[PDB]
RNA sequence: UGAAAUUCUUGGAUUUAUUGAAGACUAACUACUGCGAAAGCAUUUGCCAAGGACGUUUUCAUUAAUCAAGAACGAAAGUUAGGGGAUCGAAGAUGAUCAGAUACCGUCGUAGUCUUAACCAUAAACUAUGCCGACUAGGGAUCGGGUGGUGUUUUUUUAAUGACCCACUCGGCACCUUACGAGAAAUCAAAGUCUUUGGGUUCUGGGGGGAGUAUGGUCGCAAGGCUGAAACUUAAAGGAAUUGAC
């Protein structure tokens, strides 16, 4: 009988302090009546955004940052880091047919007591003076490279905290460590961190979110 | 349901002269040990005298409803013979234990105990009792169980 | 009032791209009035429209369809007809979407769709008024919606093992019942 | 600048869904179907009916006033074809033609890592 | 290849053939007199040593077995036979 | 869906988002390849126990090759008894319909599909090519190992790793020419070294049906497997290549 857009309500989300352009997107919460239920609806919001659109780089740089929304303050919605992803067409452009896929994985705790899981990928390149129209690495090299990447990721994420992981994660720090230490086994290319997956969170914290806002 | 229409037909008529498929007529007048023999022959020779006359492929049969109808429940006869003649190549003990026959006949047997008030024990059949083993035992408590559907008579 | 889309280029298609680029970009720049750039490093075609150009937002979409269909392996002139005609679309399917095939079954299926000297395939394109790219496991159909549906019927006929003669029969049947109306 | 939305285009072999949502997958804003537009049972998933449904979506978004959309075109996925059909193509042509702001075109098709048994049998499914 | 000599092959072409597949078969290996500086002592080592030939007095591995030939230790004098 | 009808939906289906449970698979990478006696084998990591090739100025000194008897393993489907049961799905239960566009099809779905303990022993189980051994043309790619290079690059100061390049050598899976030669031909580096007919050895066939049928034996719970006829009947049945006339 009545249109919902009569009673529909408009809010505004804001990204955490680790990134540049905190003003990204707004929200349509259809009721302002139950603000306990409205706050609970805002606690379960998760926005996935571009890296480029959040960091102002014009090149649509193929990444995706998942941000879970937690807190409410005067139409302005406080957010928390939730994950990392690529876009699909990037990965389908990456995976090619005469090189060798190498994926590594690690289960993770971070110093903010976050249970996490990290997926790294790395391909194999061919050298300057090739004649073979393909570059396959022996499987011993693949085990060695998976071991090296697993240990590098493990120490690199057990050292840092969550926002420190994000701050390492923006300027491509970790893949250059892989580029350095993994060069001595087999020459690789397209080394990236494909996905980042939160698994478990600590007891519900608020002040860390306000630190991550300012 | 072709023959079965003029078996349960109320006020049973005098005779029945009709022509059907010759293979279906072989399903009618089959003896209990054939691949031709199935549920239908036991039903008809339970409730209707049948004779093949003048094969026309097709064939004509004459049916006579036994007007003092034999008091055998055709519903339970239907269900029992249907289950045992769907799986004619399967052993009789394994066929009751499918998954859903262990549910459908379970609900039918507890509906059969609605006017009996028999205490369904916690032992009920996965180890030793009413769902798994008692149905195996009732088969061994009658003329069935290791005999097959094309070897037991009515 | 600019609007910018980017599309990736595979190196399989990049050599016909860098060969026929001199015919690709001026009809988008002049005949369709679109701003066209190329990052050959990232292999990215960048179609942006400006307030200078004619405000035709559908022309940007048809130019994206142009670059996409050429990226999918289709010819120049067919994609120019896509710039002209609107009712032409693209189907894209896999072999394993219809029937699971393995090894030389896949190769023989592709050969039966193509035929010797393409004579099975080309006779499709004349009689379906469509164009087809047979990729590795991908099929790509370009034409009218009824026409790409009929081409889908033909290729699903070919993929399930039916002989090409029955395909010629159904093909001339559909062509006779379509050209008459 | 503009108010950003989330457009989601599902492409079944019989149907085309256009689905405008707010940020974070909040609530449905504009949502019609080729089925509810064109009454011809042949024309339930035509590109024509897809363009009509997409212009209905554009009209309802301009009724709300939300202009920008991040569009996520989507095939059937699962085990059926993983490329979105010409229904979604003509829907994109219509949403460009209707003058809405387009933030980003992405093709999110659910791809299984390793599929189960399809409903085609050993023979093949259709035709 | 119609008329050639197989009694007297050219020594370069005869040098490249497989060990078993020469005119008269015979090994392609040799021996070494090695000296570690920490003893100034001749140890005789086969070129394809399958075990770690350690020096007489000091516990210094003079060569390690790796595939075909033994890898000599760093800083070791040697001479053939 | 060529076309259409059953099912569900105002208590909200479908779709969207956040989750959770279950079981099955191991895509793209994936060939111009690898392993295994074959059937067969593609996520990580570990444990166990094997194996090929390579290298060897190590050891034994004919210990070998092929194999009726006998023995292990053997895809899929199928049998019995537990567990599991998400997908799909022989049967079944069903809505059908519209053309002679063929049959229709569509939705649910027991068995099974997945494991454990056993049974069975069949495939276009094909590479339609037994195994061991020698000889006879080239060519360029790869896979595993090895030997050289005052080669190259990553420079860590030089090196040494690795990774490529060049040259050689074994041992593979494949390719591409030819014809010396073979064949009826397609084709074959073996299907060659065969009337100028002999390296060793196992198995099989003798025009087509009747017929892998009958009977007997044997193996199996069963389904079946192995072994396996005759009477009678008949001038062809075939294999490869070639032309153009509805």
């Amino acid at each position: 009988v009545v249109d919902p857009f009569t009673r529909k309500e408009w809010f505004d989300i804001k990204a955490p302090s680790t990134f540049e352009n905190r003003n990204v997107g707004k929200t349509l919460v259809n009721k302002s009546t139950g603000l306990k239920s409205a706050s609970d609806a805002l606690k379960g919001r998760v926005v996935e955004v571009c890296l480029a659109d959040l960091q102002g780089s014009e090149d649509h740089s193929f990444r995706k940052i998942k941000l879970r929304v937690d807190e409410v303050q005067g139409k302005n919605l406080l957010t928390n880091f939730h994950g990392m992803d690529f876009t699909t067409d990037k990965l389908r452009s990456m995976v090619r047919k005469w090189q060798t896929l190498i994926e590594a994985n690690v289960t993770v705790k971070t110093s903010d007591d976050y249970v996490l899981r990290i997926f790294a990928i790395a391909f194999t390149r061919k050298q300057a003076n090739q004649v073979k129209r393909h570059s396959y690495a022996q499987s011993s090299h693949i085990r060695a490279i998976r071991k090296v990447i697993s240990e590098i990721l493990t120490k690199e994420v057990q050292g840092s905290t969550l926002a420190q992981l994000t701050s390492k994660l923006i300027p491509e720090v970790i893949n250059k460590e892989i580029e350095n230490a993994t060069k001595d086994i087999f020459p690789l290319q397209n080394i990236h961190v494909r996905k980042v997956k939160l698994l478990k969170q600590p007891k519900f914290d608020v002040g860390a979110l306000m630190a991550l806002h300012g | 349901p072709l023959v079965f229409k003029l078996i349960n037909q109320p006020r049973p008529p005098r005779v029945s002269i009709l022509m059907f498929q010759r293979e279906f007529a072989l399903r009618l007048l089959a003896r209990p040990g054939d691949s031709l023999y199935c549920r239908l022959s036991a039903n008809v020779q339970m409730w209707a005298n049948v004779t093949h006359i003048m094969k026309v492929e097709s064939s004509v049969v004459r049916l006579e409803i036994k007007n003092p109808r034999p008091q055998v429940d055709y519903n339970e006869w239907d269900g029992l013979l249907r289950i045992v003649f769907v799986r004619k190549n399967r052993t009789i003990s394994a066929g009751f234990k499918s998954t859903t026959v262990m549910d459908i006949l379970e609900k039918n047997y507890k509906t059969f105990l609605a006017m009996n008030n028999e205490m369904v024990d916690d032992t009920k059949g996965s180890m030793h009792d009413v769902v798994k083993e008692k149905i195996d035992t009732v088969l061994k408590e009658t003329d069935l169980g290791d005999k097959r559907a094309g070897k037991c008579d009515q | 009032k600019f609007e910018s889309r980017k599309i990736m280029v595979p190196p399989h298609r990049m050599t016909p791209l860098r060969n026929s680029w001199t015919k690709i970009y001026p009809p988008l720049v002049e005949h369709l009035k679109l701003q066209v750039r190329m990052n050959l490093k990232t292999k990215s075609v960048e179609l942006r429209t400006n307030p200078k150009f004619t405000t035709d937002p559908g022309a940007l979409q048809k130019g994206a369809d142009f670059i996409k269909a050429f990226t999918l392996g289709f010819d120049l002139d067919d994609s120019i007809a896509l710039l002209r005609l609107d009712d032409l679309y693209i189907e894209t399917f896999e072999v394993k979407d219809v029937k699971t095939l393995t090894g030389d079954h896949l190769s023989r299926a592709i050969g039966r769709i193509a035929g010797k000297d393409g004579k099975t395939k080309f006779a499709i394109e004349n009689a379906t008024r469509t164009r087809i790219v047979l990729a590795d496991s991908k099929i790509h159909i370009l034409g009218g919606f009824t026409h790409i549906r009929m081409a889908r019927e033909s290729v699903v006929s070919l993929i399930l093992g039916s002989p090409p003669g029955k395909v010629y029969g159904n093909l001339r049947t559909v062509a006779s019942r379509l050209k008459e109306r | 600048s503009q108010v950003f939305g989330v457009a989601r285009i599902y492409a079944s072999f019989n149907d085309t869904f256009v689905h405008v949502t707010d940020l974070s997958g909040k609530e449905t804003i504009a949502r019609v179907t080729g089925g509810m537009k064109v009454k011809a049972d042949r024309d339930e998933s035509s590109p024509y009916a897809a363009m009509l449904a997409a212009q209905d979506v554009a009209a309802k978004c301009k009724e709300v006033g939300i202009t920008a959309v991040h569009v996520k075109i989507r095939a059937t996925g699962g085990t059926r074809t993983k490329t979105p059909g010409p229904g979604g193509q003509a829907a994109l042509r219509a949403l460009a033609r209707s003058g809405l702001r387009i933030g980003r075109i992405e093709d999110v098709t659910p791809v299984p890592s390793d599929s189960t048994r399809k409903k085609g049998g050993r023979r093949g499914r259709r035709l | 290849v119609l008329v050639q000599d197989l009694l007297h092959p050219t020594a370069a072409s005869e040098a490249r053939k497989h060990k078993l597949k020469t005119l008269v078969q015979g090994p392609r290996s040799y021996f070494l007199d090695v000296k570690c500086p920490g003893c100034l002592n001749i140890t005789t080592v086969f070129s394809h040593a399958q075990t770690a030939v350690t020096c007489e007095s000091c516990s210094t591995i003079l060569c390690t077995p790796t595939g075909g030939k033994a890898k000599l230790s760093e800083g070791t004098s040697f001479r053939r036979k």
